[PDB]
């Protein structure tokens, strides 16, 4: 098959969040058949960045999940032609962040161009103050709509003093091709960073996903 | 296939260090500005080095390591045309320079040879 064992990744993303501008270079590896990931992230433009770098990483790949045999891989049929998905963040504050993703692979190296963008963030809420310590580990609900994939996901941060910042995830997965489609199933997510400078200008990302019936 | 898609390298030559030269990649078959393309060099003996990477929508660049910072890559949607901006040229560059993309299939222009002198 095209996608290999071991698949490197390169990524570019453009965005603002409550104004601010920014640009991340990212650099990576990942197995796709084992759903682990590793991201090499840089900020190019805008350091440092006033938001909690927590918002960003949700949308720094599907093919990227461990898929059972008896599911379909949507993603991993839509390649080497790709996909591109597109992303609504509506946080419990009305805070709320749309996403993009054009997804293709050269060689044994995928390519992302993304866009993120945020606004109404309060000045004092969580995502501003960086009061973000982690993304707790989620439940995407998967299912067909429309001839494409879409997924929902309830998403938490976890604050600084143990509480909680609740947001709704809700994705269209594009292939740019005719791929068998499954039924609904769900994929199940962890994703941590690793490692960080100060000001996040350097950052490390890792996620773990697979899928799986309810 | 010749008559489905087609990529013509050209601009190449032999130019002394540090000096400049600017490759183009004409294609035909299809609309630029709705595909990822890339541009590859082949030293002779060696394996291929890919170089540069341009997206369907020319908002995101991508360059090797062993040219940031001295190569350009570019894309002008009305000549249907990829370029590759090549400053500071170094004697390690020399290899003849294709651009690849992929419709349906895998297509790859005939490459054009860049040759760099020392001194």
């Amino acid at each position: 098959s095209v996608i290999k064992p071991e698949m490197k990744i390169k990524l570019r993303m453009e965005g603002a969040v409550n104004g601010h501008k920014f640009v991340i270079e990212g650099e990576g590896i990942g197995k796709p058949y084992e759903g682990t990931q590793t991201l090499d992230l840089t900020v190019e433009e805008g350091a440092p960045l006033p938001f909690s770098y927590d918002i960003l990483t949700p949308a720094f790949n599907r093919a990227f999940t461990k898929y059972p045999e008896d599911i379909p891989d949507y993603f991993k049929q839509a390649f080497p032609e790709g996909y591109s998905w597109e992303r609504s963040m509506t946080y419990e504050d009305q805070g709320i962040c749309i996403a993009t993703s054009d997804i293709t692979m050269e060689g044994d190296c995928f390519f992302y161009e993304i866009r993120f963008d945020g606004t109404n963030f309060p000045p004092n809420g969580p995502v501003m103050q960086k009061k973000t310590l982690k993304w707790e580990p989620s439940t995407e609900k998967m299912y067909v709509e429309d001839g494409v994939l879409k997924g929902d996901v309830e998403m938490a941060l976890l604050l600084e003093g143990g509480g909680h910042y609740r947001c709704d995830f809700k994705t269209t997965y594009k292939a740019k091709k005719d791929v068998r489609l499954p039924d609904a199933h769900e994929v199940d997510h962890r994703i941590e960073i690793l490692s960080h400078d100060k000001d996040y200008n350097k950052v490390r990302l890792y996620e773990h996903a697979e899928a799986r019936y309810s | 296939s010749s008559s489905q898609v087609q990529l013509v390298e050209s601009g190449g030559g032999l130019v002394q260090a540090g000096g400049s030269l600017r490759l183009s990649c004409a294609a035909s078959g299809f609309p630029v500005d709705t595909q990822w393309m890339h541009w590859y060099r082949q030293a002779p003996g060696k394996e291929r080095e890919w170089v540069a990477a341009i997206s369907s929508t020319g908002r995101s660049t991508f360059y090797a390591d062993s040219v940031k910072g001295r190569f350009t890559i570019s894309r002008d949607n009305a000549k249907n045309t990829v370029y590759l901006q090549m400053n500071s040229l170094k004697p390690e560059d020399t290899a003849v320079y294709y651009c690849t993309v992929y419709v349906g299939n895998r297509y790859r222009g005939q490459g054009t040879q860049v040759t760099v002198s020392a001194g």
